[PDB]
RNA sequence: UUAAUAUUUGUUUAAUGAAAAGUAUUUUAUUAUUAUAUUGUAUAGUAUUAUUAUAGUGUAUAGUUUUUUAAAAAUAUAAAAAUAUUGUUAA
């Protein structure tokens, strides 16, 4: 709709009448360029349609694995040795767990300066040149949440950050910029709580 | 003291370009008399053995991680693992 | 003396009547297919850029013309590489204040990168015929192999 | 209460949800290849997309559910 | 009771010959407007099966299916050729979704257009085998394409028996013996057959053996009874009648040429 | 003394140099030697330009060896390097020299101008300091000086380029390497030989071993039709064969003039790719298919031998390769006698031998496993070897050792 | 304070499904059986 | 008692107890470490 | 090391690599094919002059036609990251695999670590409870606030935790001790030093500890009356 | 020991692995490149049964 | 007799929202190597792991506690809403 608007509002010579002949072909000649320069605008500078993604549909992403969940914690057979040996071990080495991502961080963090901004800002662009090799060799138990579990992450965020990878690259820079000046200035007004979040907090719902 | 000199306790600035233009550093470096009279470029990396004036521990560390990067001694930060250094 | 089109081998020329019309709604469904990706387009753009930069896409186009020794198929393959130089990191869009126009710059991390690519590049009848067959990766997506077939007609 | 113990463990084991189309089941492989930010992670392996027809050994033997 | 595969994405100039339908998700029910709905686990489940039996049918050509898979697999095998025929990017990207292998994707695309330019509908040939399958008592039902000998890389193959050995080709008729496969099909069917002579594959096959014999099922050999399944001798045999080609090209006589040069040693 | 020292600062500098990581070698006409050998195995674990790893991870001292360097070297086909081997008192001063001023040009300044985890090849016969086609930066052993200008005027870039040559090939993974070791074993299977390698390439150009390797694949087909006419299909040599091919092939009697292919007594074939041929090779592996088994039987059967006589004796033993170029198949007879002595007086040797260790009160560089190199004749060196000849006697061999 | 006997002869003979048991794995499934073989012995070696 | 079923010898089959081709597939298939050996141990350390 | 009477062809490490069981044809079809493939990318690489091309040209068409045939799939995509290749974002993994790491390039990092080291030396001198604190606020004013450096999670953790101590100790001291307009917050001796401490760091990006903010819950609980 | 002996089994381990992917990648490179040489012998264009003047008019692409 | 019955229905399959062990049995076979008394062997299954003698340069193609099929009724699944009802809080 708002192509077909603004090109047909752009009336500046329709002399050679040739647009399918431009479109399916090369240009007629260099004086009428101002259908030229809206196609390749449209063409190039406007972002694909539908490429911005709901938080929804990445919380139905998960809405699988808390649907399993779900159904084992209320129809679960009583499990067996091994299952329960499983279970216990997990339960026991997760704090191991946690100080070993911890060190794992702190190594990185203070061996090569790839501070949790330059973290969230890989995460956010999808690059994986702010880490080392042996961050991608890190075991796969760890190796996700080394990179991006010490700074704060929402669905609202992991959805864009879908966008963003879905999203051509410099435009996911000046976004992600932008995105990070608004953040910002969101961390120096959070001093007080707005109606919503008094609203949430009074009620007792998470987001 | 030597820890309390790099920071503003108690405007003109210069720049050091060898080992010898910092004396804080120049005080604990155990180099050897023979590769080096102490025209070591600060920027570039070299191991010369230090020597940490709180625990006297002699190792092995770079002169550009030491002074750009301000790098503590094993044995005082907890890598050598020495009874002064052991918990228990 | 002359360097007259880069065409592909198996497209015929096409005839279109000079009444012809798209429908309002039919004219903005038009799917092109993939142009050529491939590493002798991207090196040509990225050498057409070094010689002019920045420079408005329709000067680009002007310039690869002018230029005898172009592998090109259209300014659609041009519009596709430099969608791909784009979103590969060599090139940026940004909009001019008095003329409120999009322009094509070099990116200052990829400079040093054109620069050693034209040097290794830069270190009389031709026609060059663009033949392409598509394929899927391991991954399921579907790609297209090119190649082309340059012949001296006289 | 009547609920069939292997019939409930095979139904909380795999999913039921089905796929609605070819560009959804596209759209979901895009998206399942995702870290986990505090979960536990699962090991992508770089074949776990790729054919298995020749990993796998029981892919190409004979078969009487697919008939040869 | 509303498909959501009607909301169309990336609409092209032209209506789509079915316009309502995927058309390879094909809404499994029992009213005659829908397929037959094979017994499974969930649709999940039943849209799985049909995956990977289409995937199946498109690489070796034909499938063996027992009950109400076989018109699911017809149907299917007919929208795999209509979407062949139209040979748009983004059906094959649809069918490269949909499919298990991108390399029998690319076959199909590769071999279909040449098989069926002269045919309309109904691609695909069911025959019900009067044989059923012994453990359910359920008729089993032949799915093959129809027209193999006048294009396509399969061409005067025999179906009426296996071959010796499940990793060798097919029988072919001594009518057609001289014609030879592409050879990206060849090589990744060599590469598929070869895993079947190691020895780690005959390891775990023994075990599977032992497992099978552990959870009780009768008229299997013990795994110190099995044999493998391939020998040096006979991969050297085999290899040596595949091999054995006098033809457009003879060998050197080294003994007759000039060929030789002064060496180091040797006599 | 000053040989001891001299083996002493050889054994510094090649320890900081591995603690630097980088990996040395020095390409000889005849073959190369790997003198430093840094932790290859470890996968690259950081890009930065200075890495130093004090430890050993591949040396132990309860181990002593590891069971993989092995296999990296042999698929290499690297000789060991040996200070009191490598020649003359003045050859082996200008190796230690040169490695000592490599030792310092590092430590001097390590960092992005000379950056870690790259390949450097010592030449003797190379006019000037250049990076060959591999990625490994070769040096001239005649220009000491200028070792410190080339390689501070080597280029970011370059320095980018060799590294990734160097972490793509003979390190680690080695993707490029391993898919070129493959296509050698898919040309091997054709040639029913165990492995076909290419010697001398470590410094030299890739265009020739590309075009071997493409044109092998191209002719694949005449080879195999001409061993299943011609029956060239050897169990023993399929078991166990050895193909060698180079760029180019010297002789053994005239190192300027050029021979078309080499019969060795061991049973390896060495050919040249300058002037070889599909018919060529053919006409050489039909006219030596019936002899090289025979001479591999035979020469396995003299090396177990001698890893008996190593176990029980202490001397390690070693061949000439001069003496094995120069007998061209006729040094497995010399060998067969020469271990026909050594088992027939074996029980004396040892009780012998243990006498000269235990005399010897002060030695500046002693071994208790004394090197013997079995030679055409009689010769001595100050080092710790003996240069035993083939035709030997109990006697004559006491006298040679001490009066 | 129980045995359990998975497949043993009934009160009128061995049958089929035990037999299947006697030739192939030597015993009868349970173990309590002692193999006795005595007349195909004579029948055959003897 | 699965080896004196198939391996053992019988009145129909003859000894497979020192058969390769039947006794294979008795090694593991992931390799393991060595086992720890005293007397090694010992005699490398030997106790002072 | 092979007891068995017979022995397995192929082995565990090569599987397709012979390609015993391909027709000769397809064979050299194939063979001839990779050396094609391989001389147009050499020539792509390194143009020679005047183009002689020997192998890849035809002349079956009747004249001089020389097919460059382009390369494809050079780079290479692992299933971890098939979501770039479903998008089309292969320049962007062309891209992250050619270009030279962030950590190598940030000069910022020579500062943050060298300041954060020193942060860490101060705490770990062992001065009294109140000169301590206030040394550590001078030289976290001076240093960190005018120039946003980011401050270790465990830094901050113990900086506050000893904030939380000399806060109660000097609050019994003044309590001691006594044995207008003035805002509440300003009773407490570091609440709005934990509160800008707390707030630099949510903006810094650094995870914040149970232990920081129970601290801080407790500064914030030991205040005398309500407010917003 | 056992500690060492296993990272010295495991780093062959994943050596061998990736060794196998990468050659499994290059393989099937190697069949993509042989099926297009033997599609332009053949003079089948994968792109339907309609032939070239629909991708020339690239109307539907 | 109940009984043409009730519950079950398993041979690589839709492979799994996943993968680093110890211990006690059953079963045994010509392993190699360091190369000085005796003693117990390996894989494969089976049972178990709170009450510290199992957690690291980075984890076995791991799919029997995972189970077949061309109908309605009964029953199960409200994680089976694109319903409804009630109650709580908020504008
Ligand atoms: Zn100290």
């Amino acid at each position: 709709e708002k192509q077909r608007k603004e090109l047909d509002k752009i009336q500046s010579g329709y002399v050679t009448e040739r647009e399918l002949h431009i479109g399916c072909d090369k240009p007629l000649g260099g004086n009428a360029n101002e259908i030229a320069r809206v196609i390749d605008e449209q063409a190039l500078i406007s972002p694909t349609p539908g490429e911005k993604c709901s938080t929804a549909l990445r919380e139905l992403m998960e809405n699988e694995v808390d649907r399993r969940n779900h159904m084992m914690d209320k129809f679960g057979q009583p499990v067996g040795a091994r299952e329960f040996h499983r279970l216990f071990k997990e339960l026991r080495h997760a704090d191991n767990e946690a100080e070993t991502i911890e060190r794992h961080q702190t190594r990185l963090v203070e061996e090569y300066g790839v501070y949790p901004s330059l973290r969230l800002d890989a995460y956010m662009l999808d690059d994986d040149t702010y880490f080392p090799e042996w961050v991608n060799a890190l075991p796969y138990s760890i190796r996700d949440r080394v990179k991006f579990g010490s700074l704060g992450l929402t669905e609202k965020d992991e959805a864009l950050r879908v966008t963003l990878g879905r999203m051509p690259l410099d435009r996911r820079r000046r976004e992600w910029e932008r995105l990070k000046k608004a953040k910002e200035y969101k961390a120096a007004k959070e001093e007080t709580l707005t109606l919503a979040e008094l609203r949430d907090a009074r009620q007792g719902k998470r987001r | 003291c030597p820890s309390c000199e790099d920071r503003g306790l108690s405007q003109n600035s210069e720049l050091k370009r060898f080992l010898k233009d910092s004396p804080l550093l120049l005080a604990e470096a155990q180099l050897q008399p023979h590769e080096d009279p102490g025209t070591i470029a600060l920027r570039s990396n070299k191991l010369v053995c230090w020597k940490c004036r709180r625990c006297t521990y002699e190792f092995v560390a770079s002169v550009a991680d030491r002074f750009l990067r301000y790098k503590r001694c094993p044995q005082c930060t907890g890598e050598k693992r020495t009874p002064l250094n052991l918990l228990s | 003396v002359v360097y007259r089109g880069a065409k592909m081998k198996n497209w015929p020329e096409q005839r279109i009547p000079e009444n012809f019309k798209f429908t309002e709604e039919q004219r903005f469904r038009t799917k092109a297919i993939p142009r050529d990706v491939g590493t002798i387009p991207r090196n040509f753009v990225l050498g057409v850029l070094y010689r002019h930069q920045p420079c408005e896409v329709g000067g680009l186009w002007e310039h690869c013309t002018n230029d005898p020794e172009i592998v090109l198929d259209s300014k659609r393959h041009l519009r596709e590489v430099l969608k791909q130089a784009r979103e590969e990191g060599f090139v940026t869009f940004e909009r001019d204040a008095i003329s409120n126009e999009w322009l094509c710059f070099l990116t200052r991390e990829r400079y040093e990168e054109v620069q050693r690519i034209v040097t290794a590049k830069s270190e009389r009848f031709q026609q060059r015929e663009i033949d392409y067959l598509p394929y899927t990766d391991l991954n399921g997506k579907v790609n297209f192999m090119w190649w082309y077939e340059t012949r001296d007609v006289q | 209460y009547g609920r069939r113990y292997r019939k409930m463990e095979t139904r909380s084991k795999r999913r039921m949800r089905p796929y609605a189309s070819l560009g959804e089941i596209g759209l979901e492989n895009e998206l399942r290849k995702e870290p986990r930010i505090n979960a536990k992670g699962l090991n992508n392996t770089d074949d776990e997309d790729w054919p298995r027809h020749t990993k796998s050994w029981g892919d190409g033997m004979p078969s009487m559910r697919y008939g040869s | 009771k509303a498909r959501y595969a009607g909301i169309d994405d990336n609409p092209t100039i032209t209506y789509k010959p079915w316009d309502t339908t995927e058309p390879l998700m094909a809404d499994y029910g029992w009213t005659r407007g829908k397929l037959p709905k094979f017994r499974a686990r969930s649709p999940f489940h039943r849209q799985q099966i049909a995956r990977r039996m289409v995937t199946e049918m498109i690489r070796k050509d034909y499938c063996i299916v027992g009950g109400a898979r076989a018109p699911a697999l017809r149907i299917l095998a007919d929208h795999v050729v209509e979407l062949a025929k139209a040979g748009d990017t983004d059906s094959r990207q649809q069918l490269a979704y949909f499919l298990h292998d991108p390399l029998m994707v690319d076959k199909a695309f590769d071999e279909y257009p040449r098989r069926f330019k002269d045919m309309n509908a109904k691609y695909a040939m069911m025959t019900r085998l009067k044989s059923r399958r012994r453990t359910d008592a359920v008729a089993m039902y032949f799915v093959e394409y129809k027209n193999r000998d006048m294009s396509d890389n399969h061409k005067g193959e025999d179906y009426s028996a296996g071959p010796e050995r499940f990793f060798l080709p097919p029988r072919i008729v001594e009518t057609e013996k001289g014609i030879q496969r592409p050879p990206h099909m060849q090589m990744a069917f060599d590469r598929w057959a070869s895993k079947f002579k190691t020895e780690e594959f005959h390891h775990w096959w023994r075990l599977r053996h032992a497992k099978l014999r552990y959870w009780g099922v009768r008229n299997v050999p013990h795994p110190s009874d099995v044999d493998p399944l391939w020998t040096e001798k006979e991969e050297e045999e085999w290899h040596n009648e595949m091999l054995a080609n006098t033809g457009e090209y003879e060998d050197l006589d080294l003994d007759d040429e000039s060929y030789t040069a002064a060496g180091e040693g040797g006599e | 003394q000053q040989s001891g020292t001299l083996y002493i600062r050889g054994d510094k500098s090649i320890e900081m140099l591995r603690r630097f990581g980088v990996l040395l070698i020095i390409e000889e006409e005849g073959v190369t030697y790997l003198v430093t050998l840094p932790d290859v195995l470890d996968k690259p674990v950081d890009d930065t330009p200075s890495t130093y790893t004090p430890a050993r991870s591949l040396i132990g001292p309860d181990g002593e060896i590891d069971p993989r360097v092995q296999d990296y070297i042999r698929d290499r086909g690297l000789r060991a390097f040996d200070l009191r081997m490598a020649g003359s008192h003045s050859s082996v001063e200008r190796f230690v020299s040169a490695f000592e001023r490599l030792e310092r040009l590092y430590e001097v300044h390590r960092g992005r101008a000379m950056r870690s985890c790259v390949c450097l090849v010592l030449s003797i016969k190379a006019p000037k300091c250049y990076v060959a086609e591999d990625g490994c930066i070769v040096l001239s052993v005649q220009q000491m000086p200028m070792w410190e200008e080339f390689l501070l005027s080597l280029p970011q870039e370059v320095w980018q380029s060799c590294v990734q040559m160097h972490r793509d090939w003979r390190v680690g993974n080695a993707p490029k390497f391993h898919e070129q070791q493959r296509q050698l074993m898919k040309v091997a299977d054709m040639f029913h030989f165990f492995r076909v390698r290419l010697d001398g390439c470590i410094g030299s150009q890739t265009d020739w071993q590309q075009q071997f390797i493409l044109s092998m694949q191209k002719e694949e087909m005449i080879v195999r039709n001409a061993v299943k006419k011609y029956n060239l299909k050897s169990e023993l040599l399929k078991r166990r064969g050895e193909i060698c091919v180079s760029n180019t092939l010297r002789s053994a009697v005239d190192p300027t003039k050029e021979i078309g292919y080499r019969i060795g007594g061991d049973g390896r074939v060495y050919f040249n790719h300058s002037a070889m041929n599909t018919g060529q090779m053919l006409r050489a592996l039909k006219d030596n298919l019936r002899r090289l088994e025979t001479f591999q039987k035979q020469h396995d059967d003299a090396v177990a031998t001698l890893e008996h006589m190593s176990r029980s004796i202490p001397v390690d033993f070693s061949v000439d390769t001069n003496w094995k170029l120069r007998e061209e198949g006729n040094l497995v007879s010399c060998l067969q006698r020469f271990v026909r002595t050594i088992k027939a007086n074996q029980t004396q040797l040892s009780a012998f031998l243990t006498m000269l260790l235990k005399k010897r009160d002060g030695a500046g560089a002693p071994k208790k496993r004394m090197v013997w190199i079995i030679s055409e004749r009689f010769d001595t060196l100050p080092s710790g070897v003996v240069y035993i000849p083939w035709d030997v006697d109990f006697d004559s061999i006491k006298k040679h050792l001490l009066p | 304070p129980t045995l359990y006997l998975y497949r043993f002869p009934g009160p009128h003979g061995p049958g089929p499904y035990t037999m299947k048991y006697w030739w192939t794995l030597g015993c009868f499934p349970t173990g309590m059986e002692v193999p006795f073989r005595l007349h195909e012995f004579l029948s055959t070696y003897q | 008692c699965s080896m004196r079923v198939s391996i053992y010898s019988r009145p129909g089959k003859v000894s497979r107890l020192n058969n390769a081709d039947a006794t294979w597939h008795n090694r593991s298939r992931k390799e393991k470490p060595p086992d720890f050996d005293p007397s090694a141990f010992r005699r490398r350390y030997r106790d002072s | 090391e092979c007891r068995t009477s017979y022995r397995f062809a192929v082995k565990d490490e090569e599987r397709g690599l012979y390609d015993h069981g391909v027709t000769p044809d397809a064979r050299t079809l194939a063979a001839e094919a990779e050396a094609q493939y391989r001389a147009s990318s050499e020539f792509l690489h390194a143009p020679a002059g005047g183009l002689p091309a020997p192998e890849l040209h035809m002349e079956v068409d009747g004249t001089s036609v020389s097919c460059i045939a382009a390369p494809f799939g050079e780079e290479y995509v692992p299933s971890s990251k098939e979501r770039f290749a479903h998008r089309g974002h292969v320049g962007d993994l062309s891209r992250q695999r050619t270009s030279d790491r962030k950590y190598l390039l940030d000069a910022r990092s020579h500062l943050n670590i060298r300041k954060e080291r020193q942060l860490s030396e101060l705490l770990s001198a062992p001065m009294p409870l109140l000169q301590k604190s206030n040394e550590i606020q001078q030289m976290l004013l001076s240093d960190f606030y005018p120039q946003n450096l980011v401050v270790s999670s465990r830094n901050v953790e113990a900086v506050i935790a000893l904030w939380a101590q000399c806060s109660l100790e000097q609050c019994i001291a003044g309590l001691n001790s006594q044995r207008h307009e003035v805002d509440a917050v300003d009773s407490v001796p570091f609440l709005n030093h934990m509160k800008r401490l707390y707030f630099h760091s949510r903006q810094t990006h650094v995870a914040p500890t149970p232990l920081v903010l129970e601290y801080v819950m407790t500064a914030l609980g030991n205040v005398t009356t309500a407010d917003s | 020991k056992r500690i060492d002996t296993a990272k010295r089994m495991r780093r062959d381990r994943r050596r061998i692995e990736e060794l196998k992917t990468l050659e499994f990648w290059g393989w099937y490179m190697k069949l993509q490149r042989v099926r297009g040489r033997w599609c332009r012998e053949q003079g089948v264009s994968s792109r339907g049964v309609y032939g070239p003047a629909v991708d020339a008019a690239e109307l539907w692409g």
